[PDB]
């Protein structure tokens, strides 16, 4: 199927005293592969996953090297947008940046992205055709024209469509086991009577992976959205991840309900019934 | 790999 | 400054079963700024051998951990996940509700 690298940096500043808490993590899909983080004791680049732990002293001198250039691009950033937004110097701000690329089923480069974002709003970002900028305001429209000036799109496009992908695939291949592999749902179906009238029927699904998934009801093989609540999918912490959807229904009406499953590891959708 | 080319906003 | 509250899931890693081994999670997520309070909870008292996933966000910013411990259930304990973030004038307790 299709498959992303995806990698993630938040910068946040300390006033008062010192450098900004940096923390930078790289996933392939769904899995977490590396992290750096400004507050551990090795200051590198640490494996968090077994497959990229066959990488040599040269990889991890050298993720370590950029990765802390990173968290000075960031620190410079901070004390920039300070200014730009004519802020003080006594509160703490957040600077997020994530970038990466999709490949298609031939494992071959499908979008590019590369995105930056000052107090948890859109500042600027790549567009589409990884060739121009979006600049939600003022400030970020300065930073569009230094950005222009300096070609950085030209380079940016160039890793993302270059190395991004030629890495993916790389990192794919190491870890095939568990990176090329689809967990499909274990699901199973639970009933609690609220009253003598009106039960809960919940629908599970749990140990899947990749996390992308859909749960819905039908009531006489027609979708049911009233009276049903969805919890967002969350990370089992092995790697795979959960999901329920419930209903509640007449006691007794049970049967006219029936759960439907969607997932990568599945071939056909599954059809899930009380009894 | 992570892009090893930075520039300030 | 934005204000985004956590959203709040407590849950067990595996089937949750009466006197079998396992580990209890707190999610939280849609949250900014970063800075955030979480413990988990066993009848009422802070449970000491927690740990945390690395920060990371999804496409809206807002920011999302997982924090864990090993637990074995049991009919007569209750565990609980306690919450505190800029935008929560009092500490949130989530209760842990196997059926959950």
């Amino acid at each position: 199927g299709s498959h992303s690298m995806r990698y993630f940096f938040t910068s946040v500043s300390r006033p008062g005293r010192g450098e900004p808490r940096f923390i930078a993590v790289g996933y392939v899909d769904d899995t977490q592969f590396v992290r750096f983080d400004s507050d551990a004791a090795s200051q590198r680049m640490e494996p968090r996953a077994p497959w990229i732990e066959q990488e040599g002293p040269e990889y991890w001198d050298g993720e370590t090297r950029k990765v802390k250039a990173h968290s000075q691009t960031h620190r410079v950033d901070l004390g920039t947008l300070r200014g730009y937004y004519n802020q003080s110097e006594a509160g703490s701000h957040t600077v997020q940046r994530m970038y990466g690329c999709d490949v298609g089923s031939d494992w071959r480069f499908l979008r590019g992205y590369h995105q930056y974002a000052y107090d948890g709003k859109d500042y600027i970002a790549l567009k589409e055709d990884l060739r121009s900028w979006t600049a939600a305001d003022m400030a970020a429209q300065t930073t569009k024209h230094k950005w222009e000036a300096a070609h950085v799109a030209e380079q940016l496009r160039a890793y993302l469509e270059g190395t991004c992908v030629e890495w993916l695939r790389r990192y794919l291949e190491n870890g095939k086991e568990t990176l090329q592999r689809t967990d499909a749902p274990k699901t199973h179906m639970t009933h609690h009577a609220v009253s003598d009238h009106e039960a809960t029927l919940r629908c599970w699904a749990l140990s899947f992976y990749p996390a992308e998934i859909t749960l819905t009801w039908q009531r006489d093989g027609e979708d049911q959205t009233q009276d049903t609540e969805l919890v967002e999918t969350r990370p089992a912490g092995d790697g795979t991840f959960q999901k329920w959807v419930a209903v509640v229904v007449p006691s007794g009406q049970e049967q006219r309900y029936t759960c439907h499953v969607q997932h990568e590891g599945l071939p056909k959708p599954l059809t899930l019934r009380w009894e | 790999c992570i892009n090893g080319m930075c520039w300030t906003v | 400054m934005i204000q985004r509250t956590p959203k709040i899931q407590v849950y067990s890693r595996h089937p949750a079963e009466n006197g079998k081994s396992n580990f209890l999670n707190c999610y939280v997520s849609g949250f900014h700024p970063s800075d955030i309070e979480v413990d988990l909870l066993k009848n009422g008292e802070r449970i000491e051998k927690v740990e945390h996933s690395d920060l990371s966000f999804s496409k809206d910013w807002s920011f999302y951990l997982l924090y864990y411990t090993e637990f074995t259930p049991t009919e007569k304990d209750e565990y609980a996940c306690r919450v505190n973030h800029v935008t929560l004038s009092q500490p949130k307790i989530v209760k842990w509700d196997r059926d959950m």
